[PDB]
């Protein structure tokens, strides 16, 4: 049995480096040569106790490319006398929760049955980090020795958080951090890349450090996390067009969990490092490849 | 003073009931005698240094004896464990522990002024002046 | 064909003793040998008029388990030009609906559709009792000579109404009903009971009888049907604790429609007389077998 | 064993701690032996009937000496006070005392087999043994 | 000072029966002739955290009957600082809150500023049985030595607990209880009638005392109570129509809190016995004569 | 007339000096003796757009305590249009308002007829800094050479930027400011600060300073603006218990604009120096001054 093989698959920091080239390898192979029955007379449910229709409808095409039957819900009984009875039901469940740490709880009440976290309140969101870092390998050719920056809400982006560590379990990465200083990447982070001689910076706009970037991962800049008025004297650090492209090296991707509202211009979407579409895309090779290994005994 | 059992010595001012409280240690039923203003005393009864380290965050400076037959059959003390279950309640409101049937559960971590307290859920991590005060 | 083919599941009241042990001993024989492509090119509607995530998600997990493709939807027209449209469309129909009846209306606009019916208001809910049934009979091993204790709200559990009846068509059962007396078990099912010649007796706590008790079935005891200060003063009479269990036959199984709020603690779901869970499980083989005889000519 | 101050005997099994959290006797800061398995020894502390009265819904059966230069200068026992305040909960869910800064308080009802409590504000009356359990 | 002056009214067990004579008795004078300018520069709060229109038009009509100014609102933080606060701002306070138990917390935070209970949750109402005593008197030339029938929902009505607690402060009257067994009137109630001597009697329907009656008490059967098919097997024991009246004395007058749905038949609406909307217009001159004495020295 | 007769009050940042002092001495004029007749005859629009019970109910006591008459709602066309009418209608408007800037379009739509901002947005408050300086200069005895120490969300808080500023227009004063790293004082007070040479520093705790403090101003502090475990780890910076004031002068008040939910324990406010339960008393007070000067050609 791999070693992914009926595990729970809760937080990032519970992955292995071992694990997370696992994962990726499978991606890129079930990519390759697509397994449509590898989960046939499987029922996994799609437990969506926090609604979320862009993460859902990709959970559940990447169940159904397996050949698995999805069973689920979107939105009193305790959590976990839930998971006691579905885990009476299915061979998985994926399920997302407005508190954190209810993906935990699940596999404390779950038996035999695995749990893969969909998104647990401002705690994990595993699959999202998978793609992208199986995004950022597959256009780079590798996760190591990669310059790359990171602009908008790093304060709040659980997102960055996760692949800031993700990547930090790799060798030779620099990184350049483009926030304002409200929403700044914290402190708990920048301690991290420390502890593990991992160089980064930070940068006030994206334009000083452009040339050297692999990787520019843009985030969502909420405007409820300040002022109406705050957002805008501040907001154009943080939005990029295609005339900012103009010395980017040839293989630098653009990327973006999405949704978008304006921190990507609609022009940046046709020039090649436009890549938010593509990684959104890949979420189905990354969730695919978790299902697979988690239920499935042998590696693809 | 007692026959057979253990013997918990030196707690601070106003940490003995605590100690009662936070660890249900007056749900027995043999002999139990204890002086406030603190210390207490236990008769058969095991205490793993699991248990006695759980005293670490509350009465760090005390000791712990294990009596037998009259006797001093050991003089152990707390340091600090690595999880911390069951008695300290997470103060992230949003986080999952607070509904929910599960047991409390924080990893521990040494620093300059400070405990670091992750919790097993949210994985949030907090001061432990933080936890204890709610 | 089996005695059930294309026929209409409406009420337990419809159902003879041989219509019974026909769905236990397949729901039996499906538990033992799944057939996951019993009903492949089946076309089942899941239709929730009345939204229920708990009962759907068991129905839906039954139709996959036998490969059968689901379409539905959870919550002007009139229901008979509902089913006169659906009807045209699936090969059997699942409905949950809040008025009384609907489902027995439903029969007569669906034409060679067979309906199931998954709860008409405070009418019947016939799949319920049957997994009660297939539970009592899994770990009694009999459904006869048993020794039945029911507790709570025994005036407005309709579950309660539907077991008792359906327990009345075997013999030698002896039945004990502890509830407040604004809640106690309508005289229409003692007048049943005197009937038949069934035992039955009323007792004001669970640990008169515990000792003799082989199925202890807990009840929803609702905070809406008493005063919140009516319900404080009563309801000790009628909630469950591990302590309580101490002198229960090693036999005895505590069972539960679900969902719990208190009336169960959590300190009975670790002893081996919690069987709720396993119970909510069973609903699984039990629904299996209504649909796999219902639409499949030759026995399991 | 004691100088001067207040001692409570005969505490029923698995109540002497109760007494000790529901009244906070340890929320003082002169000196306090206790014996489990359960007795009580403070010094140097009024005790009002009215406050003795309250431990007759826990330890029906005890007595209380007032205590001075060494001598018993007391023996006062405790007996059904008319109201309870501060320490119980009401039962009534929608009762306004629950979210709010006042102080709990029922009127005391003796009864055959019962004590009725009824709450000062929601005007509900509940047995003891229903206050008593939650 | 009068003795009501400046004092709380939060329950009806707070009045004795020299203040239920004093209220009525300046209710009278209030009627036969007004004082439109009582209570001129004394401003009010209308306090319906818990919204009741009719409650509320009511009472604040009651306050400009009177010359008083209003403020108020219709429906985080305590209940303790809101009224902290109100009271520093106003001469009086009426509230109705969905908490039992509001009004009284109310008192221990408003200073100086009297409160007048317009009904917290399901405990007390007092100006509401106020003006059901008001129209008795008033009807009938006193509260002593009458014959009270009170029919329909006795168990959760709070209503005719009060009324009934009430006129059990004066000699020599006789109750009929007319109500279904799930909606009996409550043992507390009949205890305390017992306690004093007074003489009850159960009836199952209306026409078995309608010869005797003085007051007929008629309560609001909310369908909540009991179940949709429960109900219209009992509800004609506890539903008036006209020709229910042909034996009654002729000093008889139906009461009726309101709303009514159909326990009264629009047919009783044009016989003399009918006095519900006449008991309505008295409620302004129960809430005058509360409002003057509380808040005016001296009598009127 | 005065100086007031018939202005718009609609920023702290429009009145003067002479304005300030000139409301704050017909607050205490009115205080000391009330003139209930004072706006007999007008007619007042209470036009709360945005909805504030706490705000309105203020305001309509004064309109009421004053002797004018109130029309008004609470929550298409152009708010322009609306006052267009409205001011056909009334001699004042009061409004609260959603949209920064609402207030002053008004004055330009209303014609004659003064506009009175009770909240637009996150731009101005006036009545509330009017009221907190009036209650400072009460219980102080002046508003120059204090010592103010201001707690909690002062990068938000609206109402401490307004007061910073109404009290940088007297002499001597020195400001202590407690805040979060996250939500500090704005930069913008703080170099109006140093422009006019005015004292101020920075402390993490209020303990550093409480020995020196005349007025310690708590504020809310949302659990919106930081996570929820963000807050847990600041929080204890910014609460104030009973234990914090053993060595605060004897004159010391503790000021907030409230509501406050757990910035400010219970047991603070038996203590000499709970004050804003007095603080929401005064707003009667400011509020009628503005009411009474802007609608009255001769002073109080
Ligand atoms: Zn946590
Ligand atoms: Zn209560």
């Amino acid at each position: 049995a791999n070693p992914l093989y009926q595990k729970h698959i809760i937080s990032i920091n519970d992955l292995s480096r071992d694990d997370l080239n696992l994962v990726l390898a499978t991606a890129a192979k079930l990519k390759a040569n697509p397994q449509p029955e590898l989960l046939k007379h499987k029922v996994i449910a799609s437990c969506f106790f926090e609604a979320s229709t862009r993460t859902r409808l990709s959970f559940e095409t990447s169940m159904h490319r397996l050949g698995a039957s999805v069973v689920g819900f979107s939105d009193g009984e305790t959590l976990a006398d839930t998971i006691s009875v579905i885990s009476t039901y299915v061979d998985a469940i994926v399920m997302r929760h407005p508190q954190e740490g209810a993906a935990r709880l699940a596999t404390e009440f779950s038996g035999n049955v695995p749990v893969l976290n969909a998104g647990d309140g401002s705690n994990q969101h595993p699959t999202q980090t998978l793609l992208d870092l199986f995004t950022i390998q597959e256009t780079q050719g590798r996760l190591d020795n990669l310059h790359v920056a990171m602009v908008g809400d790093l304060k709040y982006g659980r997102t960055v958080h996760s692949l800031t560590q993700a990547l930090a379990k790799f060798d030779g990465n620099r990184f350049y951090f483009i926030a304002p200083d409200a929403l700044a990447m914290p402190q708990y982070i920048l301690d991290m890349l420390d502890e593990k001689g991992i160089a980064w910076s930070l940068h006030s706009s994206i334009e000083e450090v452009m040339a050297e970037v692999d990787i520019l991962y843009m985030t969502r800049v909420q405007k409820e996390r300040l002022d109406p008025s705050e957002y805008a004297n501040v907001k154009a650090q943080f939005v990029l067009r295609a005339s900012d492209l103009h010395n980017a090296k040839a293989n630098m991707k653009v990327l973006h969990p999405l949704p978008r509202v304006d921190e990507i211009a609609t022009d940046v979407d046709k020039t090649p490092h436009a890549w938010y579409f593509q990684q959104a895309g890949n979420g189905i090779f990354a969730r695919q490849a978790l299902l697979a290994l988690v239920l499935n005994r042998d590696l693809v | 003073a007692i026959k057979r059992g253990t013997v918990i010595d030196h707690i601070p001012a106003q940490i003995g009931f605590k100690l009662l409280s936070l660890f249900k240690l007056t749900e027995t039923d043999q002999r139990i005698t204890i002086g406030l203003n603190d210390l207490i005393k236990i008769e058969n009864t095991f205490l793993s240094e699991d248990q006695v380290d759980q005293l670490a965050l509350y009465a760090p400076q005390a000791t712990v004896n294990r009596i037998d037959n009259y006797e001093v059959v050991g003089k152990s003390r707390p340091s600090l464990p690595e999880r911390i279950d069951n008695v300290l309640v997470c103060p992230n409101s949003n986080c999952i522990s607070h509904a929910e049937p599960v047991s409390s559960s924080f990893a521990v971590r040494k620093r300059a002024n400070d405990i670091a307290l992750k919790c097993k859920y949210c994985e949030k991590e907090f001061s432990h002046n933080v936890v204890l005060a709610n």
